This record gives structure tokens, sequence and C-alpha cells, in this order.
């Protein structure tokens, strides 16, 4: 089972 | 960034029972706010401080991408496997402290390319093979401990190694030369 | 007699064809007249004909069982999350009644069978999490009733095919996470008039977003993220009447954000971050009640429109790494459950908005490398939701609100490079989750509170470049999780104690440029992980302890103190020449010291 990145906003932050 | 990605790659290959790398969030712009990571004023990693953390597993060649790293502190852990050759790509490294681990394999010849290195402590490991002659070209080397290893062959006594005493090379498998008891064939 | 079947026998052949180590198919007993009560088997007629087989998560291993197609009334087949391997056979078309086929999360390899398009009843095809490779077959353009095509996380290495635009019934196109030969988005995809989802993340897309995509009136999700798309965000995208989510992040997109995006009434999530977008964020877009707006790491300029504060559903605004100017909206957070705010690396000025945490859900306040001025709003002292606070590299002033120090779930508090005045309150004892405290380069005054020692899990204390004074609290030595203590450039006074031995996890101790007095405690040697020690520019007195030579230090400075006696032979070397300068009572075998 390879987990699948959902269709959603990116997550980069300071 | 690239430095954060490289350190995250190390996290996935390390086993971290006490979750010392919990703060190592790859989504962050840089790893400077990560605990055990110190950055310079230009937000480039200059220190990784992971001594006595009960870390096991192996190192990664990706540590070589840390161009401004000056202090690698991975001592007093159960890290196994080879010392990566890509550590020689750490041009600004001042301290390499991999002592009190279960590191096997050769001391990489690449470590000679660490021009600014002042501290090399690889003691209390299972390292095998000869001490590279490249290490003598490190003009800055002021502390060396290769003791309590399974190393063999001639101990270099020229360049940086001129000042080095026996305590540096003690309890090795079959080291020969002037600093040691047995001379070389 | 014409309505007789061998469905039980056919299912036994499927069982024989597949390895079942965990015995999931134990209930399949050849002695049973009908398979209709067997696990994963459904006969929806009651005529004893199999209509559905669901063998999901059964640890079954082996090739696809072609014999299953002999079940004449099979309409639903799921082999999801199994170890089905080898090539998907071309004789799968024999399953002519199939409406749903789920073969996702398997080990299937090779080229897609073109005969999949020869099943007219097929509505749902999911081959996600497989090793399928090669070109998508031209047959796929001719699917009669397909609404869902999912080939996500495969090894498909062909160009994105324009013929997929010819499936008029298609509601979902999911081709994400495939090593596709770099290809443009076909303009024919605009002919998919019933499409609700276009998921093309990490499909090696090149070229411009076609204007045709604007005609997709039923589209709910547009995801073109993690590609190499160039050109402008098309103004035609204003035609996406039903669009809720648009993802264009990490492309090479240029040009201005179209004001036509304001026409999208149903838009809630927009991420066009990590592009090269220029110009100003449009007012019309900010008027839309957005739940997430991410435009970070672009070349955007101008003022953030105040209309963004009007949205009642905003929880995420990340616009860091731009040249945005002016002030934040006054009412930001007043009408929205704001959770994540990141306006860092911008040219923003003026006071922080007063009611950022009005809804009580703010977790991350990140405003670093801005020209924000004034005091921390007193309201934030009651924002118990906060976990990460980064107010560093701003023009802030005044005392920190008392409560702000004691917020319970805050892991990192960073106030570095501001003009903050006042003292750390005794309220700091309440910061149960505080791991990193960075207060360096401020105008902070007063003694460190004893309650700072109540913070058992504190890992970093950095308070350099301040006007802090007084003896260190005895509690500070009780912090056994402390890795970094940096108090350099302060007016700290008094003596270090034997209690420093409890700093067992301390890597760096920097007390330089203070007014510390007394002897260096012999317990300095007990600190196993200490590699950096700076006690320079103090009034430390007495003999350097012998225990110091036990430590493996990469940095030592004891310069400009009142230390007396002899440099032990271990410390009497050329590498320590600059470590012991400015101690008049001190003399060793160093060329320049004495
Ligand atoms: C084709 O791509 C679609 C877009 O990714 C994908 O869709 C979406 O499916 C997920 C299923 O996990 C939905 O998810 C989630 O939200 C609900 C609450 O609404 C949560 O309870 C779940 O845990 C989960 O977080 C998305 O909302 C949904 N989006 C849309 C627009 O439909 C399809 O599943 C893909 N289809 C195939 C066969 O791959
Ligand atoms: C698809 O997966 C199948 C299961 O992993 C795999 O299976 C089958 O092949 C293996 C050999 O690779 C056979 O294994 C053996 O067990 C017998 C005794 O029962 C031994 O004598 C023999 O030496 C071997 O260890 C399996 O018996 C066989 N059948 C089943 C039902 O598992 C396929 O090879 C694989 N196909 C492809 C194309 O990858
Ligand atoms: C490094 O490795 C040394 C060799 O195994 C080890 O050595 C000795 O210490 C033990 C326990 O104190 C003695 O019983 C033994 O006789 C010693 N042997 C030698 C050759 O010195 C060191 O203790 C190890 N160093 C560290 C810091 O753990
Ligand atoms: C952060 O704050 C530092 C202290 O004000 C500041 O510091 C110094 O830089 C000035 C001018 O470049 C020097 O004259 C002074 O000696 C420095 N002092 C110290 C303590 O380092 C930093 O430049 C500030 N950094 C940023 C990014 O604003
Ligand atoms: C230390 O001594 C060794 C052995 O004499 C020196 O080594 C070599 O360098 C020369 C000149 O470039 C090469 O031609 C040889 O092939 C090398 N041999 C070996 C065994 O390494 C080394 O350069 C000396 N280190 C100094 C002077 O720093
Ligand atoms: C576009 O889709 C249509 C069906 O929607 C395809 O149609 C035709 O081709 C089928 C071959 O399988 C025939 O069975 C149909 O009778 C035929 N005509 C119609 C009106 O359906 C067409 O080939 C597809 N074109 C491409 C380029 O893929
Ligand atoms: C370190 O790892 C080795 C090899 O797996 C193991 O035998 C040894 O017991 C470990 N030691 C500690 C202290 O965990
Ligand atoms: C570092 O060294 C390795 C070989 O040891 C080399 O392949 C790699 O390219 C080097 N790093 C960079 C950035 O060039
Ligand atoms: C090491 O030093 C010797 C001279 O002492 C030189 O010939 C050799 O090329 C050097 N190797 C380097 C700098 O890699
Ligand atoms: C996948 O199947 C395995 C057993 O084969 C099971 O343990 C696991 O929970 C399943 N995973 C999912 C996500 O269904
Ligand atoms: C695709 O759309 C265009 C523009 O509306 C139309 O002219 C064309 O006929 C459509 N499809 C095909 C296969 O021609
Ligand atoms: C963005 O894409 C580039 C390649 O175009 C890749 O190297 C980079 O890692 C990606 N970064 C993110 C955060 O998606
Ligand atoms: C502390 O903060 C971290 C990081 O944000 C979070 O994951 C964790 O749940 C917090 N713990 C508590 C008890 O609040
Ligand atoms: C110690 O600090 C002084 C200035 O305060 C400096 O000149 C000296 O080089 C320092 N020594 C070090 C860092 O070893
Ligand atoms: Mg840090
Ligand atoms: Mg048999
Ligand atoms: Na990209």
């Amino acid at each position: 089972y390879v987990p699948i990145p959902p269709s959603a906003p990116s997550k980069r932050h300071n | 960034n690239l430095e954060g990605d490289a350190l995250h790659t190390l996290r996935v290959t390390l086993v971290d029972p006490n979750n010392v790398l919990q703060s190592w969030d790859p989504t962050l712009v840089n790893p400077c706010t990560w605990f055990h990571v110190t950055c310079n004023n230009e937000n480039s990693v200059i220190r990784v401080d992971l001594g006595n953390a009960e870390l096991s597993g192996h190192l990664v060649p990706e540590l070589g991408v840390l161009k401004n790293l000056q202090y690698l502190e991975l001592y007093s852990n159960n890290i196994t496997g080879p010392i990566p050759s890509n550590l020689g790509n750490l041009t600004n490294l001042v301290s390499l402290d991999l002592y009190l681990n279960s590191f096997s394999g050769p001391i990489p010849e690449s470590l000679g390319k660490l021009s600014k290195l002042r501290f090399l402590r690889l003691n209390n490991n299972s390292l095998t093979g000869s001490i590279p002659m490249s290490l003598t070209n490190i003009t800055t080397l002021q502390v060396l401990d290769l003791s309590n290893n399974r190393l063999s062959g001639s101990v270099p006594d020229n360049g940086s190694f001129s000042l080095f005493t026996p305590i540096s090379f003690a309890n090795n498998l079959d080291l020969c030369g002037p600093v040691t008891s047995h001379p070389c064939p | 007699s014409s309505m007789d079947n061998q469905d039980g026998f056919i299912l036994q052949q499927v069982k024989l064809s597949l390895d079942d180590p965990d015995s999931y198919l134990s209930s399949w007993n050849s002695n049973d007249a009908s398979p209709c009560r067997w696990s994963g088997v459904s006969c929806a007629g009651d005529f004893s004909s199999v209509t559905s087989v669901d063998l999901s998560s059964a640890n079954l291993a082996g090739p696809f069982p072609s014999v299953i197609c002999r079940l004449s009334n099979l309409a639903h087949l799921s082999l999801y999350n199994n170890s089905i391997n080898s090539t998907l056979p071309l004789n799968i078309a024999a399953c002519k009644s199939l409406q749903t086929l789920d073969l996702s999360q398997n080990l299937l390899t090779g080229e897609l069978p073109q005969t999949l398009a020869d099943i007219p009843t097929l509505v749902h095809l999911d081959l996600t999490g497989n090793n399928f490779s090669g070109d998508i077959p031209a047959s796929f353009g001719k699917f009669e009733n397909l609404e869902v095509l999912s080939l996500v996380y495969n090894l498909l290495d062909g160009t994105i095919p324009p013929f997929l635009g010819n499936i008029s019934t298609l509601k979902m196109l999911n081709l994400s996470y495939n090593p596709f030969s770099p290809s443009r988005i076909p303009p024919e995809f605009g002919n998919l008039t019933n499409l609700e989802v276009m998921w093309l993340t990490e499909c090696h897309l090149v070229g411009q977003i076609p204007d045709s995509l604007g005609q997709l009136s039923k589209l709910v999700d547009l995801d073109l993220a993690l590609n190499d798309l160039v050109g402008h965000i098309p103004p035609s995208l204003g035609g996406l009447t039903n669009v809720v989510q648009i993802e264009l992040y990490n492309n090479s997109l240029t040009g201005e954000i179209p004001p036509e995006l304001g026409n999208l009434k149903s838009l809630r999530l927009l991420d066009a971050s990590m592009n090269q977008l220029t110009g100003k964020i449009p007012d019309e877009l900010c008027r839309v009640p957005l739940e997430s707006l991410n435009l970070y790491e672009n070349n955007l300029e101008g003022e953030l429109p105040a209309s963004i504060a009007l949205s009642p559903n905003l929880y995420e605004i990340r616009i860091f790494g731009n040249r945005l100017t002016g002030g934040l909206p006054k009412d930001l957070g007043l009408n929205s459950p704001l959770r994540w705010l990141d306006v860092s690396e911008n040219e923003f000025s003026g006071d922080l908005p007063a009611d950022l945490c009005a809804k009580g859900e703010l977790e991350e306040l990140l405003i670093i490398h801005n020209s924000f001025s004034g005091v921390i709003p007193e309201s934030l002292a009651d924002c118990r939701s906060l976990t990460r606070i980064r107010l560093a590299y701003n023009r802030f002033s005044g005392s920190v609100p008392t409560g702000f120090w004691g917020l319970p779930h805050v892991n990192l508090l960073e106030l570095v490079n501001n003009s903050f005045s006042g003292e750390i309150s005794k309220s700091i004892g309440g910061a149960s989750n505080l791991s990193l405290l960075i207060l360096s380069n401020n105008e902070f005054t007063g003694s460190l509170p004893e309650e700072i020692g109540s913070l058992d899990n504190l890992n970093q204390l950095s308070a350099s470049g301040n006007k802090f004074s007084g003896s260190l609290p005895d509690s500070l030595m009780s912090l056994g999780e402390l890795g970094t203590l940096d108090l350099h450039g302060n007016q700290f006074s008094g003596e270090l104690t034997s209690g420093i031995k409890s700093w067992k996890k301390l890597n760096e101790l920097n007390l330089a440029d203070n007014e510390f007095t007394g002897k260096i405690p012999d317990e300095i040697g007990s600190l196993s992980v200490l590699n950096y020690l700076d006690l320079s520019g103090n009034m430390f007195s007495g003999k350097i302890p012998v225990s110091l030579q036990s430590l493996k230090l990469n940095q030592l400075n004891l310069s400009y103190n009142r230390l007396s006696g002899d440099l032990p032979p271990s410390l009497a070397k050329d590498m320590y020449k600059n470590s012991f300068i400015g101690n008049p009572g001190l003399c060793g075998d160093i060329k320049g010291l004495c």
C-alpha cells in the first residue's frame, strides 16, 4: 500500500 | 529547502526511540528552528548536535549537501554501517565527532578534502582498514582520536600527524609505525 | 434451466487461482449450493446470480482471475489493497456487465489492456497504486459510459492523450503521480463538459493552461500542481461556475492573478504558491468568501485588499515571500476562524490587527522579516490555541502582554530583532508546551523569573543582546532537557552553582559579555554533551577546574575574566591561544599569554 497525497493546498510555512 | 530535505533523509534512515527529531518538520522553509540544528545569519546549517540521543540506524550520503556545516556531533549513539564518502564534500567542516558508535568499514579517503577540519574523533567504533594518507594534508587538524577501533597498517607520521601521540591510535587491530610499539615490515 | 449458473464453481476456480495465506476465503465451501452468502459475494437478485465480488484487503496474491468474467451478472468487482500481480489480461473485456472495477493498491505491471474500453457498462475504473507502464491506449477515447478514470501512482511514461477529452460522460480525470513524457494539457480537455475533477498533480505538464478549461462549468476541483506549466493564469478560468478548489502551486506560471477569479462564487481554496506571479492580489478575488488563500513565494507586490477580512470561512492565509506593502486588514480574524497566518518575508508595516484570534482558533502567527510596528495586541494573551509564534525581524516595541508568556500549547515563541521592553512575567510558568524561547536582540529588562525553571521540557533559551540582570534563578539549573542556553550581551550577575550538573543535555552554554562572578563550578566536567562553552567578558575568578579537560569541547572561551593559577598541560596548546587571553593571574606554555 503506497499512501496517495490528496488534492489539497501545499503546506510550506515559516 | 535542500538542507532541510537532506536532514529529513537522515531522519528516515535513523531509528529515533526518544523522538529527538520530532521538530524536524520538512514542510518548514528551512531547518533553522529545528531543535538540534543551528543555522548561521544567512539561515544555512552550521551545526547538527545529536550526541547521546540513543540514535541507531545508518547515516546518508545526503549530509554532503550541507556546504556550510562546521560541527557534526553524532557521538554516543548506536549508529551502524559505513562512514559516508560524501562527508568529504563538507568543505567548511571544523569538527567530525562520530565517536562511541558501532560504525564499521574504512575511514574514507575523501575526509582528506576537509581543509578546515580541526577535530576528528572516530574512537570507540568498529572501523577497519588503513588510516588514509589524505588526512595528513589537513593543515588545520589539531585533535585526532582513532582509538578503540579495528584499524591496521602504517600510522602516517608526516604533516598534521607529526604532533600526534600514541593515545590517538591506541587499542587498534594491527597498526604499525613509530607512534606504535611494533615497527612496519 | 436457461437461468441455471455455475457461479459457485467459477468462484472456487478464482479461489484456486489466488494464494490466501490469511484464509479470508474460508467461507467459500464447494459443498454450498449457492455462493450468495459467501464473504465478499453479493447476489443482488436473489435468483442466485453473483452481481458483486468485493475481496478488498484480503492479502490475496496471484494474477487477475479471468475465470471471474464467466459470472454473467457481475456488475461490481473490487480487488482493492491486495497483492494481485502480473499483467492485466486483454480477456478482462469478457466481464461485459461490469459497471465498477477497482483493482487499486495492487502489484499489477505492464501496459493497460485496450480491451478495458470494450466494456460498454463500465462507469468507474480505478487502477491507482499499480506499476502500469507505457502509453494510455487510444481505445480509452472510445469509453461509452465511463464517469471515473483513475490511473494515479502508476509508471505511465507516455504523453497526456487528447483523446481522453472525447469521453463526454467523464466526471473525474485522475492521472496524478505518473512519470509522463513532458506534455501540454490538451485543449480538447475543455470538451469534457461534465468533468467535476481534473487531478493532474506531478504529471510533468509543460506549456500554457488552455483557455478551453474555462468552459468546464461543472468542475469542482482543478489540480495542476507540481508541474512545469508556463504562461499566465487564463482569465477564461472565470468561467468555472462550480469550481471550489484550484491548485496551481509549484509551476513556472508568470503574469498577474486575473480579477475574473472574483466571478467564482463557489471558490473556497486557491493555492498558486511557488510560481513567478507579478502584480497585485486582485480585490475581486479577496471579496470571494475564501477558506484558504496561498500565494506564497511569488513576485507579487502592492497592498493586501481589506476585503479578505470579510470572508467568514478563512482559516489559512499564506502569502509569505512576496514584496507586499502597507498594513494587514484591521478586521482580519474578527469574522473568520483563522488558524494559519503567514505574511513573512514581505514589506508589511503598521500595527498587528487587534482581533486575529477573535474566533479562538489561531495556531500559527508567522510575520517575520516585515516592518510591523507597535505593541502585541492584548487580545493574543487569551489566544490559548496558538502553537507557533514568530514575530522576529520587525519594528515592534512595548511590554509583551502578561498572558502571551503563559499560553499553554505554544511550542516556539520567537521575538528576536525587535525593540520589546519590559520583563518576562511569572506567567511563563504556564507555558507547558514551550520548547524553544528566542528573545535575542530586544530591550528586555529585569531578573529571569523562577517560573522559567517550571518549564521542564524547555530545550532552547536564547536571550542574547538584552538588558536582563540579576543572579540566575536556582530553578534554571533544574532544566534537564535544555540543549542551548545563550545569555550573551546582558547584565547578568552572581555565581554559577553545583546545580549546573543537572544540565546533562546542555550542548551550548554562552554567558559571554555579562557581569558573572565566582569560580567556574567543578560540575562543568559532568556535562556529557557540552561541546561549546563561552564564559568570556565576565569576572569569573579562581583556578580553571581540572574537570574541564574531561569534556570534548569544539569551542572554548574563558577570555577577559579574573581566572588565576596554571593552564593544565591538556589546555596548554596553540589551539587554545585565544581561549585564555585577558586573564592577568593566568600563565601557561602559550607564546603570547605570559
Ligand atoms: C479522483 O480525484 C478526486 C480528487 O482528489 C478524488 O476525490 C475526493 O475524494 C476524497 C476521498 O478521500 C474526498 O475526501 C475527504 O473529505 C471527507 C469529508 O468530505 C473526509 O471525511 C475524508 O476523510 C477525506 O479527507 C474529497 O473530498 C473528494 N473531492 C472531490 C472533489 O470529490 C476521487 O476520490 C478520485 N477518484 C479516484 C477513483 O481515484
Ligand atoms: C505472482 O505472485 C504469486 C504469489 O506471490 C507467484 O506465485 C507462485 O509462484 C511461486 C514461485 O515464485 C510458487 O512457490 C512455491 O511453493 C512451492 C510449494 O508449494 C515450492 O515447491 C516452490 O519452490 C515455491 O517456493 C507458488 O506456489 C506459486 N503459486 C501461488 C498460488 O503462490 C507468481 O509467481 C507471481 N507471478 C509473477 C508473474 O510475478
Ligand atoms: C572505549 O573503548 C575502550 C576499549 O573497549 C573502553 O575500555 C576500557 O574500559 C573498561 C571499563 O572501564 C575497562 O574494564 C577496560 O579494561 C578498558 N580497556 C581499555 C583498552 O582501555 C572504553 O571504556 C571506551 N570508552 C568510552 C568513553 O566508553
Ligand atoms: C539583528 O539584531 C542585531 C543587533 O541589533 C543586528 O546587529 C549588529 O549589526 C550591526 C550593523 O550591521 C553591527 O554594528 C553590530 O555590531 C551587530 N551587533 C550584534 C550584537 O551582532 C543584526 O544585524 C540584526 N539582524 C537583522 C537580520 O536584522
Ligand atoms: C605524507 O607522506 C606521503 C608519503 O610520502 C605523501 O604522499 C604521496 O604524495 C605524493 C606527491 O603528491 C604522491 O606522488 C604519492 O603517490 C603519495 N603517496 C602516498 C602513499 O600517499 C604525502 O603527500 C605526505 N603528506 C604531506 C606532505 O602533507
Ligand atoms: C470518441 O468517442 C466516440 C464514442 O463516444 C467514439 O465512437 C465511435 O467509435 C466506436 C468504436 O468503439 C463505435 O462503437 C461507435 O459506433 C462510433 N460512433 C459513435 C457515434 O459512437 C469515437 O471513436 C471516439 N473518437 C476517438 C478519437 O477516440
Ligand atoms: C547496538 O546495536 C547492536 C547491533 O544490533 C546491538 O547488538 C547492541 O545491543 C546495541 N546496543 C545498545 C546499547 O543499544
Ligand atoms: C560530493 O561527492 C560525490 C562523490 O563522493 C559527488 O558525486 C557529488 O557530486 C559531490 N557533491 C556535489 C554537490 O557535487
Ligand atoms: C597533498 O600534499 C602534497 C604535498 O605535500 C601534494 O603534492 C598533494 O597534491 C596534496 N593533495 C591534495 C591537496 O589533495
Ligand atoms: C490493506 O490490507 C492489509 C492486509 O492485507 C490490512 O492490514 C490493511 O489494514 C489494509 N489497508 C487499508 C488502508 O485498507
Ligand atoms: C472539441 O471542441 C471543439 C470546440 O468546441 C469542437 O469544435 C470539436 O468538434 C470538439 N471535439 C472534436 C473531437 O472535434
Ligand atoms: C517543485 O518542483 C521542483 C521541480 O520543478 C522540485 O525540484 C521541487 O522539489 C518542488 N518543490 C515543492 C515544494 O513542490
Ligand atoms: C506541542 O506543540 C506541538 C507542535 O505544534 C504539537 O504537535 C503538540 O501536540 C503540542 N502538545 C501539547 C500538549 O499541546
Ligand atoms: C574570545 O573572545 C574574544 C573577544 O571577546 C576574541 O577576541 C577571541 O578570539 C575569542 N576566542 C575564541 C572564540 O576562541
Ligand atoms: Mg534550532
Ligand atoms: Mg489442487
Ligand atoms: Na515545478
